[PDB]
Formats: C-alpha cells, sequence, structure tokens
C-alpha cells in the first residue's frame, strides 16, 4: 500500500538549520501532491507548507514563511523540507501527508495516508546529570494510612526519561508525572507511591532515575519523616 | 444572594418516590452548575448529585447511582431531583447549591438553607 | 481565514452510548469537510470525507451529516475503541486549509474527593540552597480542581507549576501534584506552608500544613 | 313536496349523463393508447380513472332511469333479477373508491417526482391493479346487505329492494355508516392531498431558490474580480466562485458535469496565478471564463428551469380534479349530515326548512352523478396537452 516515511530530525540550537526527508513508496510522487502539517506538544494541528511534484507549485503558511523551503525529487521519490533560523517555540512533531489531483474522486478523499511524525526540539542548555531529592511524607500526615512517598527530580536533559520506584521493585499503585517545563532549560518530574503500610522493610524506597545521553543513573534514599 | 428555597418531598414510605426542587431568581442557572449536598446527622454536607450546563452531562455520586436523577430548566432557573426506591438510610436534610465559577473548578461559596427529607 | 469551531471540548461517555460532535464554519464551504481520529503518540487517520461518506476500513457506526454551514459527527454505539481525539478539517483548496481545536472523549464514573497526602521537602534541598514545597491530590474525578498556594498563612504567586496525569486503567481516575521550588534566602524566612484545595466533590475547602 | 317534474328532470339529466360520458370516456381511452407519446405513469392513472366510469354508467344509468319512470324495479321475479339490486350499489361504491384512490396516488407521485428533479412502469401497473382490487374489497359490504321485501301496491305481492339488514354486522353497519362514508370518501382525499401539495410548493421554491443564488454569486464575483485592485480581492472572490461551482455541480444531473469540472479547473488556475502575485495573469485567467460560462452553464440553467415549468403544468392539471370532485360531492354530504344531528325531529321550521333540505338532497344526487362525465371536459379545458389530441 501507499507508504510515506519521515526522517531527519534532531535537537538544534536556536537560529540553526535542519533538513528533513519524506520518502514515498508504493506510488509515484508525480501523481499525488505532498504537504507538511505541524503539531505543537499538547496543541492543535496546523498547516505549514505544500509542494506539487508535477506542476512544481509550492505554498507556505504565514507561520513558516521566509524560513522554510520545500522541494522534492521525483527520481529519488523523496520530498525535503529545510528549516532555517529555528526558534524555541517552533519545537513540534511534523508529519508529511499526501493529496490527490483535482479531476475525479482522488481529490475528494483529502489526506488518506500520513507519515509517522518527526520530533524537532530547539534548546540551548547542555546535557547534565539529574539531581534527586527525597520527598517523604511527614510523620503526622497520614499516620498509619497511605503515605505519599516521593522522589523529586530536577536539572536534567534526556528525552526518554525512565524513573523507577524502589529501583523498579515498587510498581503497585505508583503515579509518575510528565516532565514540567521548569525554568532555565531542563525539566522536572516526580513519582509517588501510595504504599499504605509504613513497615521498615519497605521503608527503603531507593528511587532510581536514568539519563541515557549523559550515562547518569541517580538513586535517592528517602528518609521516613 | 442567590435564594434557592427548595420545596418538595419531606416524607415517604419505603420503596416510594419523591421529587425535590430548588429554583433561583436574579441569578440564572443557564451559565452555572447546580449541586446537591446531603447533610447527614453529625456529618458535613456530602455530595450527592451535580448538573452541568445545558448539554454537558450530569455526574452523580455512588450513593444515588441510578436511584436519583437531576434535570434543570433554564427558562425559570429550576432544578429537580427524582429519588426512587428509597432505603431508610436516606433520612437527612438536603441542600441545593450553585457554583461561583464558569469552569466548574471548586467554587461553593453559597450554601442551601436545608430541607429535611426523611424516609421510613 | 475560514475558521472552524468545534462545540464540545471534552465529552464523558460510557460504553454503549451515542455521541455527537458539531463543527461550524465561517464561510460557505461545500461538503469539503473531513474528520480524523488520533490516539496519543500516533498520526491521525481518516474517518469521513465529503461530509457524508464512509472510508474503507471504518465501522458503520460512524456517521456524518451536513446541514448548511454546520456539520455533525455521530457515533451510535460507543465501543471501547472510540476513546481518542477527533479532529475536523476543511479543504476547499490546497493553500487555504485550517483545522479545529479538537475534542477529547473519556469515560464517565462517580465522584471521588481528592485525598490530600501532603509531604514536606527534604533537608538536602535546603542544604543545597533550594527547597521545594510540594503538595499532592490523589485519585479524583472529574478533572477540574483548584489549588491556591499559601506560605506563612499568606497567599503567594509565582513558582506554581503543576501537572496532571492521564486516566489510569485501574479505576479511571486522575492525580495532580503542585511544586513550589524556592531559594534558601526566602525559605529560611518562610515558616508555615499550607496548600488550600477545592474540588467540586468536596463541600468545604480543606488545607493541611506543616511547619519548618 | 316535490313534483313529478323532478322525476322528468332526473330522467333528462340521466340521459344527458349517459350520452355525454359514454362518448367522452370512449375518446379518452382511445387517445390514451392511440398515441405513442401520451403513454406514462400519470396518463396511465388517468386512463384507469376514466375507464372506471364506463362500466358504471352504461349499466347503472339505464336501470336507474327505467326504475325512476316505471311501475317498479325491472324483472321483479327472477333469479338474476334480484342480482340487479345487489349489483346496483356495488358498482357505484367501487367507482367512487377507485376515483378517490387514483387522485391520492396522483398526489403522491406528483410530490415524489418534484423531489427527484431530473411507458407504464411496473410500479404504476402494480398500484393500479392494487387500487382496483381494494375498491371492490371495500365495497362488497353494500353488495352483501341488499335484499328485496314484499309490498302490496294494487293488491299485488310485489318486490322492492331496500336495506333490510339480516346479520348482526349488517345492523351494526346500518347503525353507523354515514360518518364512515363522510370520513373515508370526503376527508382523507381532502387531507393527504393538501399536505402533499404544501410539501411540493415548499420544496420547489427551495430547489430553485438556491440555483438562482449560485448563479448570482458567480456573476457578482466575476464583477468583483474584473475590478480587483490587489491579489487579496482576487483570492477572496475566487474562493466564493469555487464554493459556488462545487455546490452547483452536485445539483446538475448526469456533458454538463465536464463543463463544471473545466470551470473548477480554470478557477484553480486563476487562483494559482494570483498566489504568486501576478495580478494581471489572474485577471486574464478570470476573463477567460467567458468561453466556458456561455457554452455549458447557460444551456444547463435554461433546460433545468424550463424543465421545472413542465413539471408544474402537470401538477396543476392533476390538482384541478381534486377541487372539482370536492365541489361536486360536498352538497350531498351537506344535506346528509344536517339531517342527522340537527335533524327536523319536531322543529317548527318544517314548513320551510324541510322542503329546502329535500330539494338540496334531491339535486345533490344529480350533482354527484355529474362527476362521472365531467373529467373529459376539465382535462380538455385545462391540460392543454390532451387538448391537442382531442383537436386532432
Ligand atoms: C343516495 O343513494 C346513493 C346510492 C348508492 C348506491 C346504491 C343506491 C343509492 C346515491 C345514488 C346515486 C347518486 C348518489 C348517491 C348513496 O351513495 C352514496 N355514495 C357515496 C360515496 C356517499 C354517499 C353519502 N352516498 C347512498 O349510499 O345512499
Amino acid at each position: 500500500e501507499v507508504q510515506l516515511v519521515e526522517s531527519g530530525g534532531g535537537l538544534v540550537q536556536p537560529g540553526g538549520s535542519l533538513r528533513l526527508s519524506c520518502a514515498a513508496s508504493g506510488f509515484n510522487v508525480v501523481d499525488f501532491s505532498l504537504h507538511w502539517v505541524r503539531q505543537a506538544p499538547g496543541k492543535g494541528l496546523e498547516w505549514v507548507a505544500y509542494i506539487s511534484s508535477s506542476s512544481g507549485s509550492t505554498s507556505y503558511a504565514d507561520s513558516v514563511k521566509g524560513r522554510f523551503t520545500i522541494s522534492a525529487d521525483t527520481s529519488k521519490n523523496t520530498a525535503y523540507l529545510q528549516m532555517n533560523s529555528l526558534r524555541a517555540e517552533d519545537t513540534a512533531v511534523y508529519y508529511c501527508a499526501r493529496w490527490g489531483y483535482w479531476p475525479g474522486e482522488p481529490w475528494w478523499k483529502a489526506f488518506d495516508y500520513w507519515g509517522q511524525g518527526t520530533l524537532v526540539t530547539v534548546s540551548s542548555a547542555s546535557t547534565k546529570g539529574p539531581s534527586v531529592f527525597p520527598l517523604a511524607p511527614s510523620s503526622k500526615s497520614t499516620s498509619g494510612g497511605t503515605a505519599a512517598l516521593g522522589c523529586l527530580v530536577k536539572d536534567y536533559f534526556p528525552e526518554p526519561v525512565t524513573v523507577s520506584w524502589n529501583s523498579g521493585a515498587l510498581t503497585s499503585g505508583v503515579h509518575t508525572f510528565p516532565a514540567v517545563l521548569q525554568s532555565s532549560g531542563l525539566y522536572s518530574l516526580s513519582s509517588v507511591v501510595t504504599v499504605p503500610s509504613s513497615s521498615l522493610g519497605t521503608q527503603t524506597y531507593i528511587c532510581n532515575v536514568n539519563h541515557k545521553p549523559s550515562n547518569t543513573k541517580v538513586d535517592k534514599k528517602v528518609e521516613p519523616k | 444572594q442567590v435564594q434557592l428555597q427548595e420545596s418538595g418531598g419531606g416524607l415517604v414510605q419505603p420503596g416510594g418516590s419523591l421529587r425535590l426542587s430548588c429554583a433561583a431568581s436574579g441569578r440564572t442557572i443557564s451559565r452555572y452548575a447546580m449541586s446537591w449536598f446531603r447533610q447527614a446527622p453529625g456529618k458535613e454536607r456530602e455530595f450527592v448529585a451535580v448538573a452541568r450546563r445545558s448539554g454537558d452531562g450530569a455526574f452523580y455520586a455512588d450513593s444515588v447511582q441510578g436511584r436519583f436523577t437531576v434535570s434543570r430548566d433554564d427558562a425559570k432557573n429550576t432544578v429537580y431531583l427524582q429519588m426512587n426506591s428509597l432505603k431508610p438510610e436516606d433520612t437527612a436534610v438536603y441542600y441545593c447549591a450553585i457554583d461561583s465559577d464558569t469552569f466548574y473548578s471548586g467554587s461553593y461559596d453559597y450554601w442551601g438553607q436545608g430541607t429535611q427529607v426523611t424516609v421510613s | 481565514d475560514i475558521q472552524m469551531t468545534q462545540s464540545p471540548s471534552s465529552l464523558s461517555a460510557s460504553v454503549g452510548d451515542r455521541v455527537t460532535i458539531t463543527c461550524r464554519a465561517s464561510q460557505s464551504v461545500s461538503s469539503a469537510v473531513a474528520w480524523y481520529q488520533q490516539k496519543p503518540g500516533k498520526a491521525p487517520k481518516l474517518l469521513i470525507y465529503s461530509a457524508s461518506s464512509l472510508y474503507s476500513g471504518v465501522p458503520s457506526r460512524f456517521s456524518g451529516s451536513r446541514s448548511g454551514t454546520d456539520f455533525t459527527l455521530t457515533i451510535s454505539s460507543l465501543q471501547p475503541e472510540d476513546f481518542a481525539t477527533y479532529y475536523c478539517q476543511q479543504y476547499l483548496y490546497y493553500s487555504l486549509v485550517t483545522f479545529g481545536q479538537g475534542t477529547k472523549v473519556e469515560i464517565k464514573r462517580t465522584v471521588a474527593a481528592p485525598s490530600v497526602f501532603i509531604f514536606p521537602p527534604s533537608d538536602s534541598q535546603l542544604k543545597s540552597g533550594t527547597a521545594s514545597v510540594v503538595c499532592l491530590l490523589n485519585n479524583f474525578y472529574p478533572r477540574e480542581a483548584k489549588v491556591q498556594w499559601k506560605v506563612d498563612n499568606a497567599l503567594q504567586s509565582g513558582n506554581s507549576q503543576e501537572s496532571v496525569t492521564e486516566q489510569d486503567s485501574k479505576d479511571s481516575t486522575y492525580s495532580l501534584s503542585s511544586t513550589l521550588t524556592l531559594s534558601k534566602a526566602d525559605y529560611e524566612k518562610h515558616k508555615v506552608y499550607a496548600c488550600e484545595v477545592t474540588h467540586q466533590g468536596l463541600s468545604s475547602p480543606v488545607t493541611k500544613s506543616f511547619n519548618r | 313536496k316535490i313534483t313529478s317534474a323532478f322525476k322528468y328532470i332526473n330522467t333528462v339529466i340521466s340521459c344527458t349523463i349517459f350520452i355525454v360520458g359514454m362518448v367522452g370516456n370512449a375518446t379518452l381511452l382511445r387517445i390514451i393508447y392511440q398515441n405513442k407519446c401520451m403513454r406514462n405513469g400519470p396518463n396511465a392513472l388517468i386512463a384507469s380513472l376514466a375507464l372506471g366510469d364506463l362500466i358504471y354508467v352504461v349499466i347503472d344509468l339505464p336501470i336507474n332511469v327505467f326504475k325512476l319512470l316505471a311501475g317498479r324495479w325491472p324483472f321483479d321475479h327472477n333469479d338474476f333479477g334480484v342480482f340487479l339490486c345487489k349489483l346496483f350499489p356495488f358498482l357505484q361504491k367501487s367507482s367512487v373508491g377507485i376515483t378517490v384512490l387514483n387522485l391520492c396516488a396522483l398526489s403522491v407521485d406528483r410530490y415524489r417526482a418534484v423531489a427527484s428533479w431530473s411507458g407504464i412502469p411496473l410500479v404504476t401497473a402494480i398500484e393500479i391493479v392494487s387500487i382496483w382490487i381494494l375498491s371492490f374489497i371495500l365495497a362488497i359490504p353494500e353488495a352483501i346487505g341488499f335484499v328485496m321485501v314484499p309490498f302490496e301496491y294494487r293488491g299485488e305481492q310485489h318486490k322492492t329492494c331496500m336495506l333490510n339488514a339480516t346479520s348482526k354486522f349488517m345492523e351494526f353497519y346500518q347503525d353507523v355508516k354515514d360518518w364512515w362514508l363522510f370520513g373515508f370518501y370526503f376527508c382523507m382525499p381532502l387531507v393527504c392531498t393538501a399536505i402533499f401539495y404544501t410539501l411540493m410548493t415548499c420544496e420547489a421554491r427551495r430547489q430553485l431558490a438556491d440555483l438562482e443564488d449560485n448563479w448570482e454569486t458567480l456573476n457578482d464575483n466575476l464583477k468583483v474580480i474584473e475590478k480587483a485592485d490587489n491579489a487579496a480581492q482576487v483570492k477572496d472572490a475566487l474562493t466564493k466562485m469555487r464554493a459556488a461551482a462545487l455546490d452547483a455541480q452536485k445539483a446538475t444531473p448526469p456533458d454538463f458535469r465536464h463543463g463544471f469540472d473545466i470551470l473548477v479547473g480554470q478557477i484553480d488556475d486563476a487562483l494559482k496565478l494570483a498566489n504568486e502575485g501576478k495580478v494581471k495573469e489572474a485577471q486574464a485567467a478570470a476573463e477567460q471564463l467567458k468561453t466556458t460560462r456561455n457554452a455549458y452553464i447557460q444551456k444547463y440553467l435554461e433546460r433545468a428551469r424550463s424543465t421545472l415549468k413542465q413539471r408544474r403544468e402537470v401538477a396543476k392539471t392533476v390538482f384541478c380534479l381534486v377541487v372539482i370532485f370536492a365541489l361536486c360531492w360536498f352538497p350531498l354530504h351537506l344535506s346528509r349530515i344536517l339531517k342527522k344531528t340537527v335533524y327536523n325531529e319536531m322543529d317548527k321550521n318544517r314548513c320551510e326548512l324541510l322542503s329546502f333540505l329535500l330539494l338540496m338532497d334531491y339535486i345533490g344526487i344529480n350533482l354527484a352523478t355529474m362527476n362521472s362525465c365531467i373529467n373529459p371536459i376539465a382535462l380538455y379545458f385545462v391540460s392543454k396537452k390532451f387538448k391537442n389530441c382531442f383537436q386532432s
């Protein structure tokens, strides 16, 4: 069947440049046009740019006008999108969709096959090891009941973050949060375990977080306040 | 300042059905959410039922799941509860209340005068 | 140009219900409107085109309808595979294409109050010079809740970042945590920390405080 | 009291009805199957309605006039002679039922055809036969409950056939039948037809309210682009043009579709030229649309409109007959229901009211009978299509 594959994304500094590649397989590019649609993290979908392989006409939206160039090669059956002067807000997931030509039904089907999505992020901070902090509940708070133990993480810069309670031993009824924006770069997130029993056997709580790009595995040993 | 004098019910036999009502004047319910809190003897008002704006649904509590039903009319700013198949444990004093925000966050500054609706 | 507005932003519905979403345009576009379905972390897929037409590979329960400028999507039976984000688009021409804001459909359950289990910052944070007053609300539904930060029995703005999880598969509930990272300079002046909470399921606002 | 001059005028009008209706229905059913062009659904229904009257008149009218002016019913003592009194009411009831149902079917298909905007079919024949059977089935009651009774004029044991109910169902029918007749043969044909007429009148205004708007918006957008200073106005007007073209193409039934596709393609070409900023090229491309507009769209609009002119012409011909039939059958029911509830049981106005009601009923009989021969006249004076066939 018709397949579209996007590649060529990574972290760049503000004001940098990047190039993508949306390859098409199973169909000719000169029979269906190509478009790029961008989705900000947690926001709606918006239109970016468009190229027709046959006529050669290209169009852009006001959000990326003057800094985005879209082209394609029919022999390679691949379209390319080049960004220049990227900004911090520009970070998002980009998709490469297809649309048929006017006379006949294929125009009426709109976007029928999409790509897979390429994530682009713009930042200035450098990779650094995460900092862990115990977040145990007070003795007065929830004395005997469910106690909200926590492991606060800060000052860290991987994308695929793994945080495990009790070094992965504690799994029942855990609550791990998405990373928050924080400030001056980096992010922040925390995990909490109900664990109603206050036994010293389970009072270990060796919460371990990982930073794969920085090769930093940081463990925190909370104290039962 | 939103008066919500709730009339209806008051006493019923086991397995009966009732229909309470609270209404507001000068403060339309068309842009606000109606809540019903039952004051039990010795316990603070517990949530029972809630009705959002028009078309936004109507959530309930596990105490009155299916047993109750809350519907409101915005023309007269009225709202009703239809309790069916009552059990003797329902004897308490019901309150009607109106939220003070448009995003249903947490506002419950107003509170009901209270109408006792016993059973059995 | 040609803005499209989607009526219900969020919609709670259980299995075997009927759901309807409405889109409205600002110009006389013809039947060139389409719908898409997107689960988190995936590229959206097509559902309906030409404002009333089934795309090969979708269940017949999906239906669309056109009436003037308004458009309606209807699902007669809400099977457990219909909990996603639905999107609405108009394609009168190539260059001029706009999307809607999107609608989120979720489950419907009873009401649970946020059982606050507060926890004070550790000593190592203030030893390093930056503590973090953090409060937690656990296992509540529906989503809406309000927390106001208060230090030394006085409200304060700033450093009030918060996050909310997604509906767990255990009992379809939420959870939220609020962080109040602060420097040593102001933390040593601060003595009392109390986070006031309000939920639609909680009649009266409750706060729990810890001293320093 | 009404004189025997009533009997003589009844005889003369019966003879007139015979000599007119026989010929008229003969010519109508001769024309309906003579011409190769007058064969269709509505014409088949009209032919059935017309044939439903010959078998009524040429049999009922002679025995009626004979009995009206003679000693008694013909063939008083005969096995098949008593069958005449069975056959007499059956045929009339079947005729009236056939007429009412055929008018209702005409209203139904007239509303149906207008909605589906752009030689007897199977459906028409099936409906015709079903109506023919249902009329007899519903009218059998009159043929089962008529019997002859004895009487002693000049000392004879002679027979006269009245409504002497025998079975309990017959008594139940006799107790209440006037209301059922009124409702079935005067209400529903005067209720469903009005509703379906209103539905049509509404849609037709709609199926034509739009087309005019689409044509107007194309023309005014052409006028806007012919004087558009900048590319923004060109894009703004071309968007409306494209929306209008796409909307109008759907209304066009399957030549014209190719022209609409060409127009959409040319609008897209103009928009693409305007996007790059070439204002003059966009204006030239818009000006090029004159060739397409006055070659495909004009003829399509002309035929569509004039087609709807004809559709209505038939509708008026069909709906004239309902009014004529209603005006013919109203007076008899009027004198039948005012002598039931406000009847002159003991009212002192019997000197004046009774004679007036008697005369009204005794002329309403003739007016109702006149409906079996007037249809050729109304069709000739109103159809303007059967008129040409009648002239030839
Ligand atoms: C007055 O006699 C009639 C009749 C019918 C059948 C046999 C004998 C006499 C008649 C005869 C001739 C002309 C008009 C009426 C009359 O027919 C009739 N038909 C309809 C549709 C409605 C009503 C109320 N009447 C009747 O049923 O009595």
